[PDB]
């Protein structure tokens, strides 16, 4: 039942933006966490930024702070990443992530979700 | 500059509050002024010169115009080294409750500064309802003062703890007890929450303060906005004033679990995948069986819950390297069944003792059980951790079973500690400095391991130590019976492989003499004939 999707990606260049979303099924949204981990060319996951249910808390890592934003929509069940001053070294497929549901855990990267998106490949090139 | 920030958000009232706490516990009235003189360079720090200096720099270079060979936060370490009708009186009301403040800041250093300040507002709040009242300000009053003198000792265990071990293993216990206290809450929620509570405590407990009561204004701000993730045991605690929401949110009880939580054994113990998810993000992992186990069990102990996480972590880190990691670590529950049944029995077997015996009694029984195990501690330290057991039980065992242990650790815990720092400055027991020195999931497990001293000899009969004195009739209840105490010490000292039914029949007999004499018209005369009785009955017991 649960169900993540992510969107909005493609080839953008050096200082440019762009912004990704994510589409919630299953349980409610409003009551839980969420997650954007990103795996550029050679690495595993990085991850990124968190957002409580309310969205009254965020947090970033150290590689994206200043230039990211994480929010989201309760209504229409829709998380989004606002990336701006975007490098080369962004390039990476986007996830998002969460830990509803009573799923099987999975852990990569240093944390552990319970359910990820197929995900959606942002390349940053010169 | 930090100092501004903090004047403008704690205030002006509390500010000042907070100010006379640090300084009044570093220095042992005069510089009250100083305080005052401080508020007035804040409104001065808000690019001026000495603006925007390091807190406790300033503060730190000027109280030592007590080393003060340094003035560095590197010597902040070497400096941690080293009458109704009168109170209404005085109720302007602010110089009367501000000399109050001083006191109770003079009285105990490591006192949480935050929880001070709001003791003080009840204790005007009783002042204003009783003088309109006809006379009861002092039972609500002495209700106050007798709550404040446990936090100062437990708040020494929390820095202690944190010194002697790392924030991993305080981090470990938050994690327990806010599972324990929120367990509709997600893993990703608790977490926050012990980041801030421990930046919180770290600091008070560098003794920066500053910050810290603005990080727990901030952390109880978060709760009370986010309740729908956290407890719904929380609206009442987050409609009340600042200082009283905060303390309040750290007094709310523990919240319902979910209905058909799942096992844990499913993602612990059924999954392939556990070692992978281990290597993954080991403290991570390892912190999320923490939380799983605690929210499903309030009825323990969080060094229970400790224990349990340590030997998961200890059966990962060898099956995961063994050749079927699956099977290995299939068992593992079935070794967190003894380790939950120790102090389960322990409490089981001493309440029931403290059913049959009553308070005092009770404390008799376990000083026979120390003073052998012991016999080398003083007489007065023998009495006085005996009679504080003792209050332990009668404040635990009325609860019923799922609420025992965690009452238990609570009040068990602070007694411990005070004993440990005891022992340290004047030493007597290797196993004792043991006990004390051993990781904080085994201290209580050391203590329950103490044995009878089998190679004590005898301490000599004396006369005295075993004749009471009409004087003795004077006396309130608690000196009286400390007296009778005294001497039950002093006969298992003198008699320490005697039986405890031989021991207590003698103990009875103190308490019948004195129960006898002091009703008696001539006392003087009650106290030397019966007294031979008493030496006769004693002989016949016991030699």
């Amino acid at each position: 039942e649960v169900q993540l999707q992510e969107s909005g990606g493609g080839l953008v260049q050096p200082g440019g933006s762009l912004r990704l979303s994510c589409a919630a099924s299953g349980f409610t949204f409003s009551r839980y966490w969420m997650f954007w981990v990103r795996q550029a060319p050679g690495k595993g996951l990085e991850w990124i930024s968190d957002i409580n249910s309310g969205g009254t808390y965020t947090r970033y890592a150290d590689s994206v702070k200043g230039r990211f934003t994480i929010s989201r929509d309760n209504a229409k069940n829709t998380l989004y990443l606002q990336m701006n001053s975007l490098r080369a070294e962004d390039t990476a497929v986007y996830y998002c992530a969460t830990n509803s549901g009573d799923g099987k855990r999975y852990c990569s990267g240093g944390y552990c979700y319970r359910s990820r998106g197929q995900g959606t490949l942002v390349t940053v090139s010169s | 500059s930090e100092v501004a920030h903090r004047f403008k958000d704690l205030g002006e009232e509390n500010f000042k509050a907070l100010v006379l706490i640090a300084f009044a516990q570093y220095l042992q009235e005069d510089h009250v002024k100083l305080v005052n003189e401080v508020t007035e360079f804040a409104k001065t720090c808000v690019s001026a010169e000495n603006c925007d200096k390091s807190l406790h720099t300033l503060f730190g270079d000027k109280l030592c115009t007590d080393c003060c060979a340094k003035q560095e936060p590197e010597r902040n370490e070497c400096f941690l080294q080293h009458e109704v009708d009168v109170m209404c009186t005085a109720f302007n009301e602010e110089t009367f409750l501000k000399k109050y403040l001083y006191e109770i800041a003079r009285r105990h250093p490591y006192f949480y500064a935050p929880e001070l300040l709001f003791f003080a507002k009840r204790y005007k709040a009783a002042f204003t309802e009783c003088c309109q009242a006809a006379d009861c300000l002092l039972p609500k009053l002495d209700e106050l003062r007798d709550e404040g003198k446990a936090s100062s000792a437990k708040q020494r265990l929390k820095c202690a703890s944190l010194q002697k071990f790392g924030e991993r293993a305080f981090k470990a216990w938050a994690v327990a007890r806010l599972s324990q206290r929120f367990p509709k809450a997600e893993f990703a929620e608790v977490s926050k929450l012990v980041t801030d509570l421990t930046k919180v405590h770290t600091e008070c407990c560098h003794g920066d303060l500053l910050e810290c009561a603005d990080d727990r204004a901030d952390l109880a701000k978060y709760i009370c906005e986010n309740q729908d993730s956290i407890s719904s045991k929380l609206k009442e605690c987050c409609e009340k004033p600042l200082l009283e929401k905060s303390h309040c949110i750290a007094e709310v009880e523990n919240d319902e679990m979910p209905a058909d939580l799942p096992s844990l054994a499913a993602d612990f113990v059924e999954s392939k995948d556990v070692c992978k998810n281990y290597a993954e993000a080991k403290d991570v992992f390892l912190g999320m069986f923490l939380y799983e186990y605690a929210r499903r069990h309030p009825d323990y102990s969080v060094v229970l819950l400790l224990r349990l996480a340590k030997t998961y972590e200890t059966t990962l880190e060898k099956c995961c390297a063994a050749a079927d990691p699956h099977e290995c670590y299939a068992k593992v529950f079935d070794e967190f069944k003894p380790l939950v049944e120790e102090p389960q029995n322990l409490i089981k077997q001493n309440c029931e003792l403290f059913e049959q015996l009553g308070e005092y009694k009770f404390q008799n029984a376990l000083l026979v059980r120390y003073t052998k195990k012991v016999p080398q501690v003083s007489t007065p330290t023998l009495v006085e951790v005996s009679r504080n057991l003792g209050k332990v039980g009668s404040k635990c065992c009325k609860h019923p079973e799922a609420k025992r242990m965690p009452c238990a650790e609570d009040y068990l815990s602070v007694v411990l500690n005070q004993l440990c720092v005891l022992h340290e400055k004047t030493p007597v027991s290797d196993r004792v400095t043991k006990c004390c020195t051993e990781s904080l999931v085994n201290r209580r497990p050391c203590f329950s391991a103490l044995e009878v001293d089998e190679t004590y000899v005898p301490k000599e009969f004396n006369a005295e130590t075993f004749t009471f004195h009409a004087d003795i009739c004077t006396l309130s209840e608690k000196e009286r019976q400390i007296k009778k105490q005294t001497a039950l010490v002093e006969l298992v000292k003198h008699k320490p492989k005697a039986t405890k039914e031989q021991l207590k029949a003698v103990m009875d007999d103190f308490a019948a003499f004195v129960e006898k004499c002091c009703k008696a018209d001539d006392k003087e005369t009650c106290f030397a004939e019966e007294g031979k009785k008493l030496v006769a009955a004693s002989q016949a017991a016991l030699g």
